[PDB]
């Protein structure tokens, strides 16, 4: 149909008069924008130019792919008059749409919807390349050692000539790829929402290609609304069909999202520094930090002087201190120890759920592995590595071999990581923050006897842990009166975790708090006390580890209330924790240390 | 876009460039739209259209329009859809000789000269080859006396050329297909806005030549160089060294 | 023109000058001692001086590149002749090296823009695969017509053979004895781990080489490099590739048992002023942990050990171990972790373990077998690892019993032997 010179100007006048609230060119500031941005895109609201008139829609409906003649040169006529010398710079425009109404499944799909508009619903997995292709086209001849002139290619077709300017001759043609200009190229994998294939039936997938300079604007887990066109492939080698002669069919698809990035502005920080500063963030801290159980104050704070990282340091590039802090939890599984390390991975940056074997992401470890697609051999590493300045969490410690628990060793050691296999060697940076759990022999955590000779870990990993925390069966009334009440009500002052990791996305960053040598030969008065009193009582001793970890608390705190340098009546706060870290770590025996060694208190 | 604004503005080599690039547009869509149309490739597809479109606004040019099998085939398609001197007696036409002129990457309107020459005096001819050989050597010699003013490995190479795309290997005859046009040509009044353009004047100066040959001895004959010359040729010797 | 931009550039060669001392014309000079046929350059040398070939060999390198050859090739010529009058034929392009630090930009935020321009980066190593040859100039005759002629390529280790010189087609045999090629490798790239999504495994690319920009590399080695996003080759589509201009490594990654040997002269003075002194064994002593306490006695060995001994050897070839073993024992705190942290950034090239080996480390050698043609290699050892140097282990307690022989077998004659089905091994240790 020869209707473009009516079809042309009226949406050209659309496209320029186009007003709905005070008068409002919306699109003005669209163009003006893309100009400003050097920009390959625009997007246009169906919903109006249908309100107003939708055999628009029908003579799109018919052959959209054929509707879109007018519009991107559309696109440059406006660009041109507000922006000259842009049709020089960006050769060409692309568009997209939004708001459009009807709906199908990835398997509602019939014969009688194709070549129109379709708009589905599914999820972006399985992302392959970002691969190039043509565009424009230019030649090496070799019956003449010149050229070919610019060409456009069709979305359907390669392309090969044989006649020449000079002469009729088919000689041999070869592409000049040192000269010619290209575009962006994906194909996608698209699979149906498994949270409504409904009961005994399967979801049905589809395959998707994705251009227009918008290629990897989506990531594996993403829930997305492509709206595009529909079509089949006529990809050759066809006469070889036997059954019927049917083909598949492929979506073109324009429009593009992930619904159904973190920092920090100017008042973002002023808030930030305002409420850090002001009188004892931290007992808000500990009531915000994870309200997934009532529970329990003493581990959400250990954990919470887990999350910030304190400070590393080098005395001149040796004698290295470890900045960032570990944690170790254990006891009966009847209590929630699977719960918060995972809401910690989806609270903090850079966080990680790893596993040991069964629903885990990878291995802990570290090795080279091939890949599905045209194995590309890669270097994964365990999600230690992941986090080499976060966390790496984990769940069910014990549950682990040889190997995969001597690299842990290794990770709380040395803090890097070393590869002796397969023509490659190497080391990286490990400095992670460590978290885990386990599970006691027997339920209960056996109250009497120590924590080594109860459960069967060996120590010299277990003596990383500034930190190790245990509860048992919480067997009173008011056990039951609150966890019952609170797990029932599940089914009948604290401040926005967005705020929290955006704190400490602020935190990581700037405040490198410092200590001030005032009043600390206290900590060898305290020191030496404490290491007496322990022979006096005790078994085991406690030794210098428990003192460094006591420092790296101390500045955890300086991070979290955001102050410049150490306070005095905090590492009060520090020591207490690894006082009475060391209390239940222990004997009946050590009852006696508990009158003893409460006037550090 | 970029592409029908390169072929549209290729005819040359006001409302005429608008309308045309309106008209392969919607020429185009018509032919693109339907389901009719088809096994075409786009390696050729802006050129009867162009034809067309030049058929429609107003004024219409058969000639240097469609300048084949399927140039006739598509048309009705969519309209239904919808050595040198001793040969006697040669015959030339407007772009033969631009070719054998453009040879050079000499400008058009030199060519466009020479083919009115040829038009209005071709008349009473044994050979033109000679004539037109001697035109475009006296171009040559003309507008490309800087060149040579500073490359006498030039005049050897040119001469070159035109003995043997015209296939001789004798030239005393190209000796005279220059002076014989020149002893021809010499006095007309465009020659003249040449030669007053280019300034050769036997390939040397005015404000030289006239105290070369009124009498006089301050007349440069510069056997002696410039100041430049010596000012860049210490560089070739300051790093003497190496 | 292109020579206006030829002369803009060879000007840069013998007319550049910074700090008062001319920088490449002598480098030349040395490298044509060296018989190097290359160079280095910086690019950031060339913003100063000139701007009339930086904005095109930007957008347009290709194009301007083997001029620059040509230009080098032209110096070459006059200053062989030179300096063959002055002291004492065939004289091949020389292969440009540049190098910048102006940006990096990595993997994932590239798209199909700016291709065929050039790129800064960073990644790690993997592919050591073979030298692949490329031919230069070879030389050919017909068949039937015995018509000698010849062919030399440039850069791309465009055209083909002669389609017709009856004969007919294909001609032509390719001489080798009086034919020249070069080498060139495939080589990969991936990004830093570290800095990746959570979830995908991570996307790789690989590059091409030439002469002397050959077999700088082995894998591990974290480097940046600098080149050109060329092409080769679902509907229609080609393969994204990159060319190599530029390369630069740290200079010494994981501990390189071919180290330096022969030291500057500056430093031999000081070190025979600390050679002379009477103070050398309590100043190591005060020195080797500075930040720790006591035990100096135990410092007090440390110094014996790093040093060695008596390499002895005798007629028979039962040689004595030339170092010493050591074992501390004892109890948490009392540095006995840290000192072992620290003795690594003091070693040369030596190695720190745990026990058991560690993740991905045998603690001797494990080996096995090629990822292609299942062929037998010697892979690893973190007692060969160290082949003359210091071996660092925590947690001696819980070795396995086989992981515990041969290290038990290394502290007195330091020398493991493995005769698995076909490989038979004597691999020193020396450690
Ligand atoms: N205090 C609690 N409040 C609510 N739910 C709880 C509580 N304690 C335990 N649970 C539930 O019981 C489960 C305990 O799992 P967990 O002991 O972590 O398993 P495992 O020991 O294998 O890691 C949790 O998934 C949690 O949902
Ligand atoms: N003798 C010592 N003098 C000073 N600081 C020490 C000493 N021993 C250990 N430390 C410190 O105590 C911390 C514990 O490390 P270390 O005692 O070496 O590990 P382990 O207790 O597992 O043997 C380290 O950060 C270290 O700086
Ligand atoms: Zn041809
Ligand atoms: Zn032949």
């Amino acid at each position: 149909p020869n209707v473009s010179r009516t079809i042309a100007r009226e949406l050209k006048s659309f496209l320029l008069e186009y007003t709905d609230e005070t008068g409002r060119s919306v699109y003005g500031a669209r163009i003006r924008t893309l100009g400003e941005m050097n920009s390959e895109s625009l997007e246009v609201n169906y919903r109006h130019l249908a309100e107003s008139k939708a055999i628009l829609a029908l003579f799109l409906a018919k052959c959209p792919e054929e509707m879109l003649k007018i519009f991107d040169l559309v696109a440059m006529e406006a660009t041109e008059l507000h922006y000259p010398d842009y049709a020089r710079i960006h050769s060409e425009i692309h568009v997209r749409i939004s708001d459009f109404p009807t709906i199908y499944s990835l398997r509602e799909l019939r014969e009688s919807n194709l070549s129109s508009l379709v708009r589905v619903t599914g999820v972006v997995t399985r992302r392959t390349g970002v691969f190039p292709q043509l565009k424009y086209v230019k030649f090496n001849c070799l019956k003449c050692g010149s050229i070919l002139g610019p060409f456009f290619q069709d979305s359907n077709e390669e392309i090969r000539i044989s006649f020449c300017t000079n002469c009729k001759s088919k000689g041999p043609f070869r592409v000049n790829g040192e000269k010619t200009v290209y575009r962006n190229y994906q194909r996608v994998t698209l699979q149906e929402a498994p949270g409504t294939v409904p009961p005994g039936r399967l979801p049905r997938h589809r395959e998707v290609i994705l251009l227009a300079d918008l290629v990897d604007v989506s990531k594996p887990g993403e829930e997305v609304e492509v709206t595009g066109i529909y079509k089949n492939n006529y990809d050759g080698n066809l006469n070889a069909k036997n059954g019927f002669p049917v083909f598949a069919t492929i979506i073109e698809a324009n429009s593009i999202k992930r619904r159904e990035v973190f920092s920090w502005t100017e008042e973002e920080e002023r808030e930030f520094r305002k409420i850090s500063r002001d009188r004892g963030i931290i007992d808000k801290i500990i009531s915000s930090m994870a309200p997934s159980i009532y529970g329990h104050r003493d581990i959400k704070t250990a954990v919470a002087c887990s999350l910030f990282g304190g400070v590393p340091k080098n005395v001149n590039g040796k004698h290295s201190i470890r900045g960032d802090i570990n944690v170790l939890l254990l006891g009966d599984p009847g209590t929630a120890k699977s719960q918060i390390l995972k809401y910690v991975e989806k609270t903090a940056h850079r966080a990680v759920f790893a596993t040991g074997q069964g629903a885990s992401a990878v291995g802990l470890t570290a090795s080279v592995r091939k890949d599905p697609i045209t194995k590309e051999w890669t270097l994964e590493g365990g999600a230690l590595v992941l986090a080499d300045k976060g966390v790496c969490l984990i769940d069910e410690f014990d549950k682990m071999n040889d190997q995969d628990r001597t690299s842990i060793h290794e990770a709380m050691e040395q803090q890097s990581i070393s590869i002796s296999k397969a023509g490659i060697v190497t080391t990286l940076q490990a400095r992670c923050s460590i978290i885990a759990a386990a599970n006691p022999n027997g339920g209960r955590y056996n109250s009497t006897l120590p924590l080594a000779q109860n459960v069967s870990l060996t120590e010299p990993i277990l003596s990383r842990f500034d930190i190790l925390c245990v509860v048992r069966d919480l067997v009173d009334e008011e056990a039951d009166e609150r966890l019952a009440t609170f797990v029932v009500d599940s089914h009948v002052s604290p401040i926005p975790q967005e705020l929290l990791m955006k704190y400490i996305h602020y935190a990581r960053t700037k405040i490198y708090p410092k200590l001030h040598q005032m009043d600390m030969d206290k900590v060898s008065r305290v020191y030496a006390d404490l290491r007496r009193e322990s022979i006096s009582t005790g078994s085991f001793p406690i030794t210098v580890r428990h003192l460094e970890s006591i420092l790296r608390i101390a500045e955890s705190f300086a991070k979290m209330r955001l102050s410049e340098f150490v306070s005095s009546y905090d590492l009060d706060r520090a020591i207490k924790v690894v006082v009475d870290s060391f209390v239940d770590a222990q004997k009946v025996s050590v009852r006696r240390q508990l009158r003893r060694s409460f006037a550090i208190y | 876009q970029h592409c029908v604004a390169e072929v549209l503005r290729l005819d040359p080599q006001s409302g005429y460039l608008k309308k045309l690039t309106n008209a392969t547009s919607i020429l185009y869509n018509t032919s693109l739209n339907k389901v009719m149309l088809k096994q075409d490739e786009e390696v050729a597809r802006c050129h009867i259209c162009a034809y067309i479109a030049s058929q429609k606004m107003n004024e219409k040019h058969m000639p240097d329009l469609c300048y084949p099998k399927k140039a006739k085939h598509l048309m009705n398609l969519f309209r239904q859809s919808l050595s040198l001197l001793v040969k006697k007696y040669c015959k030339m036409t407007t772009e033969e000789i631009i070719r054998l002129c453009n040879d050079f990457e000499l400008p058009r309107e030199v060519a466009y000269k020479i083919v009115d020459e040829y038009n209005i005096n071709a008349s009473r001819l044994v050979c033109p080859w000679q004539l037109v050989c001697g035109l475009v050597l006296n171009c040559t010699f003309i507008v490309f006396n800087e060149r040579r003013r500073k490359d006498p490995r030039i005049d050897h190479f040119i001469v070159s050329k035109m003995c043997s795309l015209m296939l001789t290997s004798k030239v005393d005859d190209v000796i005279e297909c220059v002076k014989l046009v020149k002893e021809l040509i010499i006095g007309e009044k465009w020659f003249r806005d040449l030669q007053i353009r280019y300034d050769d004047f036997d390939g040397i100066r005015y404000d030289e030549i006239i105290f070369r040959k009124l009498g006089s001895m301050l007349q440069t004959t510069n056997i002696l160089v410039t100041d430049d010359q010596y000012n860049i040729w210490k560089k070739r010797i300051e790093m003497d060294l190496a | 023109d292109n020579t206006e931009i030829i002369k803009s550039f060879k000007n840069f060669i013998l007319e550049f000058r910074l700090d008062s001392q001319f920088i490449y014309r002598d480098q030349l000079r040395n490298n044509i001692l060296v018989k190097n046929y290359s160079l280095t350059v910086n690019m950031e040398h060339l913003i100063g001086y000139n701007e009339d070939i930086y904005k095109k060999l930007s957008d347009e390198p290709s194009d301007i590149i083997p001029l620059f050859e040509t230009a080098i090739t032209q110096v070459a010529k006059r200053i062989s002749i030179l300096s063959r009058a002055q002291s004492a034929n065939s004289l091949p392009t020389f292969q440009l090296i540049l190098n910048s630090n102006a940006n990096q930009i990595p993997l994932r935020d590239l798209d199909s823009e700016h291709v065929s321009k050039i790129v800064r980066l960073s990644g790690i190593i993997i592919s050591t695969s073979v030298l692949s040859s490329r031919a230069t100039y070879l030389s050919i005759m017909c068949r039937n017509c015995r018509h000698t002629t010849s062919i030399t390529i440039n850069n791309f280790n465009t055209v083909s053979l002669p389609r017709s010189c009856n004969c007919g087609p294909d001609p032509y045999i390719i001489i080798h004895e009086s034919s020249k090629f070069i080498d060139q490798q495939f080589l990969k790239l991936q990004e830093i781990p570290e800095l990746v999504p959570v979830g995908e495994m991570p996307r790789n690319l690989t590059m091409t080489c030439d002469r002397y920009l050959t077999n700088k590399v082995i894998p591990g080695t974290r480097v940046t490099i600098v080149g050109i996003y060329s092409i080769y080759n679902g509907v229609a589509i080609r393969t994204p590739y990159i060319k190599i201009l530029g390369i630069q490594s740290d200079v010494e990654t994981s501990s390189i048992w071919n180290s330096v040997t022969m030291f500057t002269e500056e430093e031999e003075e000081e070190f025979l002023q600390l050679s002379r002194n009477p103070k050398l064994y309590e100043i190591l002593t005060n020195s080797i942990a500075p930040s720790i306490f006591g035990n100096e006695d135990i410092k007090k060995a440390i110094v014996c050990l790093l040093m060695g001994g008596s390499k002895k050897i005798l007629p028979d070839g039962m040689r004595l171990r030339g170092d010493i073993n050591v074992l501390l024992l004892g109890d948490p705190g009392t540095a006995k972790s840290q000192l072992l942290k620290f003795v690594e950034k003091v070693s040369p090239i030596a190695v720190y373990t745990s026990g058991k080996g560690s993740s991905a480390a045998g603690l001797t050698a494990s080996v096995q077998r090629d990822p292609m043609t299942r062929e037998f290699y010697l892979e690893g050892g973190a007692m060969v690892l160290a082949d003359g140097g210091v071996v660092c282990i925590d947690e001696f307690d819980k070795m396995r019993d086989e992981d515990r022989v041969a290290i038990h077998e290394a502290m007195e004659q330091q020398t493991i032997s493995i005769a698995k089905a076909g490989i038979t091994t004597v691999l020193n240790s020396r450690t």
